[PDB]
């Protein structure tokens, strides 16, 4: 009951900020796709998607990835067993949506727009 | 770490309004908005309590970890550079507190006031009274736990030979 | 402030390591090798999609 | 190349199934019935284009392409001049073209009285240059301005480009699949290392 009470009072060691903020950032963009997977296939509507931010998107997914990593590392620094066996999930599971983003995008290739 | 606050929200505002009447390229600027309120927040007040020779850290007004001083000494490792490069990290009694490193190393008046500061704080400054090149002695008071580091604080001390 | 130098540690034995400094000249070198046959008008659309590829790849490293 | 009963190419999506409609070849059921004549094939005008099938094909960037204009005149063609002027339209509504002209000082004054009266840019012929970035069919459509002559001068042409190489997100994309696909690869050996030591 102590880990709790002492965080509770006052601030955080670095690496629980960083990663935490990237679990927000992994929600933030599942949900997205799926609103995003949702038109293009059930709906099968192509006007409600991204296209208008296809680059925002991607360019989070780069940090939501980096986060992790340096956060990553500090709880393995520090060693935290708890930590460790919990944020390298976090750098494969935000490793999943950016090669999930990445097909979604070479799919609704011929559906955007134009620019060559 | 408020200066970035103080940085990334002036960048922010200056962003908020703008005219980019470009196709696309969506105003999303606001990603760095978070960031600046994110380091603003909870100033930090240390006192060296030398009457008893302690050391207790806090901020805001609440404690977070205390230790004695009993062996009080200034310090200054060596933080080199991947280029032929020489750059000065503090770290007193060997703990890790906010990096109070010789700024601008690469200065007479930024170490004269550490030396009445160290003379405000009744330590001794040992990177001061022989100040050419990487010469400290940490103290390491024996209140304080670092011991994979702390007796490797002199192996990386010279001896004098 | 134990811990960073590690990391700093680490970055140097990344960026001055000589496997990397290899590698990124022998994509500069492909670059240029590139640049030198768009000067031709004929090579300029063939492979207009690698070297377009190469292009940006570079710029990103 | 309406054959209507087949199939369809592309109806994902309502609003495409309601903007379709056959001009020529209206209700029959069978290509059969409707009569597309050889020269009907041949012509590029719209209300034959039921009938087209074989078009004019181009490489990606169609870049300097010549519009040359005729004028018949019973005894003689002449080329186009610039007392006749022309605008350039796209009747399938398309948007990646451009079209590159000279501008003499005989038309200075003609042009700039007879842009904001048409609501369409008009241009030299005899210098005329058409550029396409796009990666499907182009239904071009050429016609003098109003007022100079008492005949409607008009002209059609197809141009079918393919080997377009990609749309915009696709390139930046792969630049940053790999960058990451690579900066995990140096973030195994950081991690790596760290069991290695303890
Ligand atoms: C449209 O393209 C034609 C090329 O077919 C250009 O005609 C050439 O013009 C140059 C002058 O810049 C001459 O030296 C060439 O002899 C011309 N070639 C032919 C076949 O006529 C024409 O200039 C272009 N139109 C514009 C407005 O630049
Ligand atoms: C069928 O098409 C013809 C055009 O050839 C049109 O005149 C007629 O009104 C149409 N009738 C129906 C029932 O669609
Ligand atoms: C096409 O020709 C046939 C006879 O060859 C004729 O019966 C038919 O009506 C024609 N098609 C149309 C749309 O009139």
């Amino acid at each position: 009951m102590r880990w709790r009470d002492r965080i509770a009072v006052l601030c955080f060691p670095p690496g629980l900020m960083l990663t935490v903020a990237a679990l927000i950032l992994f929600f933030i963009h599942m949900g997205v796709f799926a609103s995003d997977v949702h038109n293009f296939c059930v709906i099968h509507n192509y006007d409600h998607m991204s296209f208008r931010y296809t680059v925002v998107l991607i360019f989070s997914q780069v940090i939501s990835i980096g986060w992790a990593a340096m956060g990553s590392l500090y709880a393995e620094m520090t060693g935290d067993k708890f930590l460790r066996c919990f944020a390298l999930t976090i750098l494969i599971l935000n490793g999943a949506m950016f090669f999930n983003r990445l097909c979604l995008e070479f799919l609704a290739i011929n559906y955007r727009e134009e620019r060559h | 770490m408020l200066f970035i606050i103080c940085l990334v929200f002036i960048s922010c505002n200056v962003l908020r309004e703008v005219k980019y009447q470009e196709t696309w390229c969506f105003p999303a600027y606001g990603m760095v908005i978070g960031l600046w309120l994110m380091l603003s927040s909870p100033q930090r007040r240390l006192v060296l309590n030398h009457t008893r020779g302690m050391y207790h850290f806090s901020i805001q007004g609440r404690t977070v970890c205390q230790g004695p001083m009993h062996l009080v000494y200034v310090r200054l490792a060596l933080s080199s550079d991947a280029y032929g490069g020489r750059f000065f990290q503090l770290v007193l009694c060997g703990h890790k507190l906010e990096p109070l490193v010789l700024v601008q190393l690469s200065y007479e008046q930024m170490e004269f006031l550490g030396r009445h500061l160290a003379r405000k704080l009744n330590i001794n400054y040992f990177d001061y009274l022989a100040s050419s090149y990487r010469h400290v002695v940490r103290h390491w008071p024996l209140g304080a736990s670092f011991s994979p580091g702390i007796v490797q604080r002199k192996t990386q001390v010279y001896t004098k030979s | 402030d134990v811990q960073e130098f590690i990391t700093q540690m680490y970055i140097k034995q990344l960026l001055r390591h000589p496997a990397f400094q290899l590698l990124l000249a022998f994509l500069l070198l492909s670059n240029a090798i590139t640049i030198a046959l768009r000067t031709n008008s004929y090579l300029g659309q063939k492979h207009y999609e690698l070297f377009s590829t190469i292009d940006d790849i570079v710029l990103t490293i | 190349h309406a054959d209507p009963s087949k199939p369809i190419p592309r109806n994902q999506f309502h609003k495409s199934k309601e903007t379709g409609k056959y001009k020529q070849c209206a209700n029959v059921t069978s290509r059969a019935m409707c009569n597309c004549s050889e020269h009907q094939k041949f012509s590029h005008a719209v209300a034959f284009s039921d009938c087209k099938e074989k078009v004019h094909r181009f490489k990606f960037p169609v870049t300097q392409y010549p519009v040359v204009l005729e004028i018949f005149n019973e005894r003689d063609k002449i080329s186009a001049e610039p007392p006749y002027l022309v605008t350039m339209t796209e009747v399938n509504m398309r948007k990646n073209w451009q079209l590159k002209h000279n501008e003499p000082e005989n038309v200075k004054k003609m042009k700039h009285y007879l842009e904001p009266l048409l609501k369409t840019p008009v241009y030299n012929p005899l210098g005329l240059n058409l550029t396409i970035q796009g990666s499907e069919l182009f239904h071009f459509k050429v016609s003098v301005v109003p007022g100079v002559s008492f005949c409607e001068l008009s002209e059609e042409f197809q141009i079918y480009v393919d080997e377009v190489p990609l749309p915009f997100p696709g390139h930046a994309l792969i630049a940053v699949a790999t960058s990451v696909v690579l900066g995990v690869l140096i973030f195994i050996a950081f991690v790596f290392q760290l069991r290695n030591i303890h």
